[PDB]
């Protein structure tokens, strides 16, 4: 297929929570697309195996992605450079939308979060690139955990991630 | 909320007239601008005519100081939490590039990020650096 598929297994303090699949849409957004699919599939020797949510906002949406920090102040794409939003053609249009996390214009480097909500106002601020699968339940699962300033109350963790196909 | 008044105004407009850039602006300014926000402290130093030279002293300062204020407070990720206000960067404390509730927020957030003194305090500078060329 043109758009690949990746999966993550979720893991709370160590315990399997589940499997959520992510479709990404390099038809749309190709560039940040083959980020998120490279850093899922650890080929360039790192990525996102391991790595931790580490900002989880109930009603809002579940944040992750740093594998260099753990906390928020890390990343790296797989450009050996942030890169620029590539467009905003696509839309938070509700939960399960898997969007850029970012420290301002053109800065996105492997942080992406995942809504839990429609989240309209951040159209044209973070580049949407791909939408939940399977699992939509492990991530209302997941939001169990977080709190109003994102901090968790356990070890979210990526136990395992990688391309379906 | 109440922007600075034409009452206030005309002092500060007195003051720069008659003592030029003499030592006692400095007091002055501090006491006509208490509690100012971003807005009014570029309100006052907009009324200013002339003093093109020295004006322009001011903000070489006031983006000195706008740069190393960003410098020591790195960005956070975004997206911003739903409630939450964005923390303020340089431009935003010199009233360039944030809005007036947005001052206000911050003045009255908890605890404060009092940008109008932030900002009061980089003017400050800069009237320093007028004050020791000048006289």
């Amino acid at each position: 297929m043109v758009n690949p598929t990746v999966f993550f297994d979720i893991a709370v303090d160590g315990e399997p929570l589940g499997r959520v699949s992510f479709e990404l849409f390099a038809d749309k957004v190709p560039k940040t697309a083959e980020n998120f699919r490279a850093l899922s599939t650890g080929e360039k020797g790192f990525g996102y195996k391991g790595s931790c949510f580490h900002r989880i906002i109930p009603g809002f949406m579940c944040q992750g992605g740093d594998f260099t920090r753990h906390n928020g102040t890390g990343g790296k794409s797989i450009y050996g450079e942030k890169f620029e939003d590539e467009n905003f053609i696509l839309k938070h249009t509700g939960p399960g939308i898997l969007s850029m996390a970012n420290a301002g214009p053109n800065t996105n480097g492997s942080q992406f979060f995942i809504c839990t909500a429609k989240t309209e106002w951040l159209d044209g601020k973070h580049v949407v690139f791909g939408k939940v699968k399977e699992g939509m339940n492990i991530v209302e699962a997941m939001e169990r955990f977080g709190s109003r300033n994102g901090k968790t109350s356990k070890k979210i963790t990526i136990a395992d991630c990688g391309q379906l196909e | 909320h109440q922007a600075i008044s034409p009452r206030t105004l005309n002092a500060w407009v007195k003051v720069v007239e008659e003592k030029a850039f003499s030592p006692e602006v400095i007091p002055m300014f501090s006491a006509l601008s208490e509690g100012a926000t971003p807005q009014d402290l570029n309100t006052m130093l907009n009324t200013v005519g002339g003093h093109q030279a020295a004006m322009q002293m001011l903000k070489e300062t006031i983006n000195e100081e706008a740069a190393e204020w960003d410098r020591l407070h790195p960005v956070a990720m975004a997206p911003i939490a739903p409630g939450q206000m964005r923390e303020p960067r340089g431009s935003d404390i010199a009233g360039t590039t944030s809005t007036l509730q947005e001052q206000i927020g911050w003045m009255t957030h908890n605890p404060p990020i009092p940008v109008g003194e932030i900002y009061k305090r980089w003017i400050i500078l800069g009237l320093n650096k007028i004050v020791r060329m000048y006289s």
